[PDB]
């Protein structure tokens, strides 16, 4: 049945317990290790996800497979399709087994 | 923040 987030964690892929992400229709959600957090954040969280690994500018354009994504600055080149439907991947997965 | 279980 429908819900606005995932079930496992987009950094390891693992279920369990996971931090949901604020941003507006954002689906992702995390292990706290995952992100080295203590804690569930306090208020409103926002996942890495939406700002570039580079340089913290507004991401946009998204790795499919793991959080790294990228500005308008730095986003050329930094991903390609992989063996699963196409799905776009950062340098961090192996395009045959993403 | 939220969390889930899975
Ligand atoms: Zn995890
Ligand atoms: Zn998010
Ligand atoms: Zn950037
Ligand atoms: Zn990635």
């Amino acid at each position: 049945p429908k819900q606005m987030h995932e079930d496992y964690c987009f950094q390891c892929g693992d279920g369990g317990e996971l931090v949901m992400c604020d941003k507006k229709d954002c689906p992702k959600a995390y292990h706290l290790l995952c992100l080295n957090l203590t804690q569930p954040p306090y208020g409103k969280w926002e996942c890495p996800w939406h700002q570039c690994d580079e340089c913290s500018s507004a991401a946009v354009s998204f790795c499919e497979f793991c959080p790294h994504s990228f500005c308008k600055d730095h986003e050329k080149g930094a991903l390609v399709p992989s063996a699963l439907e196409g799905r776009l991947c950062c340098s961090e997965h192996d395009p045959m087994a993403p | 923040a939220r969390t889930k279980q899975t």
